[PDB]
């Protein structure tokens, strides 16, 4: 695994090459040049579009075993492509979303002509989001970067139906579309961050829907910008034929499953809190792939691909959390206790958001005081046969809870008044919330 | 307020 094989092809003519992945890419050039009789700098060597410099090694590029260098006639900043707008619109409105004065290209899009097709690509250094344009006008390779959300701007401007044309002309971008012209700064493509490549340890497709239920699920239980890094994240968790998101801030946990119909290794990740994000940004046709490594994870998208860093820590384990013997059990339609819980609300202390739950035989009260010495008081019919108790809470962290169980009845499984309530759908178990109480 | 039994932090 010390050295490369590589194909160098002018799209006629193929030579093979295997040469050490430290060895810069010069005497390869130079002897491709020397078969096709051709100057050294009558030829530009593109690898996915973005040109080579004669002192770079495939290690600088990545390069992996039989990548490709393709030969093409000189053409200093020769990209050149025309493109319908509604074709350009969602590929970079998505690729934007993931930019310092110390680092202006992270706030450029890279761009790559390359086989039949426009790449974009967006990064901020942790994350990279890429699309894929199939070329249907003629075109000719090579890259660039430019600033991204001036170019969405300008493309999201011109009037519908629009084509846009765009080419090079030494450092900046020209973009035509009828008599509007645009003229924008690059940086060079050379010079445009990529993530080295990794191996995937566990790889499976799901709907998209199923992903964002998994998300939507847990996502507002993750802490933000707790020092616990790993807590600013979303665990995810393969076992058996199942998928897992957990996330907690240390005050409410919530753990969802859902099956993939394919059993998998057992893996566990930890997902930025930004990647969380922009996983949720792709879910807008066809399934999802997704390929987990030990340090990143992949998703594919009809033709976006997204890759995201991982969070290296040790996440909590959600089994130690859950209520061991939780055995105190109401049932309530869950808009009745959310409305109820939502007028209490109003009275509750702007900072400590503490309401108090009586359950007794069948009936729920919630109260809320202030400083002001204000009340409320609401009373529900529910179904519960245990002891009486009184429970505070903090309501913000309740309704949030009911807010994401989207279901017609929800089952509160409690302990006692100093510990954890387990809350989940009456009729699912695919979904667990644990909040834990508040003295009174 | 008391936590979750996280292990560190509870
Ligand atoms: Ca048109
Ligand atoms: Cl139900």
């Amino acid at each position: 695994e010390t050295h490369i094989n590589l194909k160098v092809s002018d799209g006629s003519s193929e030579i093979f090459f295997k040469i050490k992945k430290t060895t810069p890419l010069r005497r390869l050039m130079e002897a491709f040049a020397k078969r096709q009789g051709k100057e050294m700098d009558s030829l530009r060597f593109l690898y996915d579009g973005i040109r080579i410099q004669a002192d770079q090694t495939p290690e600088d590029l990545d390069m992996e075993d039989n990548d490709i260098i393709e030969a093409h006639r000189e053409q200093i900043g020769g990209m050149k492509f025309t493109v319908e707008r509604e074709h350009l619109l969602k590929p970079l409105q998505q690729v934007s979303g993931p930019g310092r004065p110390t680092l202006p290209i992270l706030g450029n899009l890279l761009l790559q002509v390359a086989d039949g097709t426009l790449s974009l690509t967006g990064t901020d250094l942790e994350m990279e989001m890429v699309a894929r344009v199939a070329l249907v006008q003629p075109h000719e390779p090579g890259a660039t970067t430019v600033p991204a959300r001036k170019f969405f701007d300008i493309c999201r401007g011109l009037p519908e139906g629009a084509e846009i044309a765009v080419q090079l002309e030494g450092e900046r971008m020209l973009v035509r579309s009828g008599r509007s012209r645009f003229s924008l700064s690059t940086l060079p493509a050379a010079d445009f961050p990529n993530l080295d490549d990794w191996q995937s340890e566990v790889e499976f497709t799901l709907p998209q829907a199923t992903m964002k239920r998994l998300i939507e699920a847990t996502q507002f239980s993750m802490a933000h910008q707790d020092v616990r890094y790993y807590l600013n994240g979303m665990l995810f968790e393969t076992e058996g034929e199942e998928l897992r998101t957990v996330a907690t801030d240390g005050h409410r946990l919530a753990v969802c499953s859902m099956p993939i119909g394919q059993s998998l290794p057992s893996h566990s990740v930890i997902v930025p809190r930004k990647g969380v994000i922009e996983l949720m940004r792709m879910l807008d046709d066809n399934p999802l792939r997704v390929q987990i490594g030990s340090n990143n994870i992949r998703a594919h998208v009809g033709d976006f691909i997204f890759t995201s860093k991982l969070v290296d820590g040790r996440f909590p384990d959600y089994r130690r959390v859950l209520p061991k013997n939780p055995d105190k059990h109401l049932e309530a339609g869950c808009d009745l206790l959310k409305q109820a819980f939502a007028r209490a609300a109003i009275l509750s202390n702007e900072k400590f958001r503490g309401v108090r739950l009586y359950v007794s035989e069948n009936q729920l009260k919630i109260t809320a005081n202030n400083p002001e010495q204000e009340e409320a008081e609401e009373i529900l019919d529910v179904t519960y046969s245990g002891a009486e108790m009184e429970i505070g809470f903090n309501v913000s962290y309740v309704l949030d809870v009911l807010n994401a169980l989207k279901c017609e009845n929800v089952r509160m499984m409690l302990t006692d008044s100093v510990s954890s309530v387990q809350i989940e759908d009456a009729a699912s178990q695919s979904a667990a919330y644990v909040v834990m109480p508040m003295r009174l | 307020v008391p936590t979750l039994p996280l292990v560190p932090x509870g």
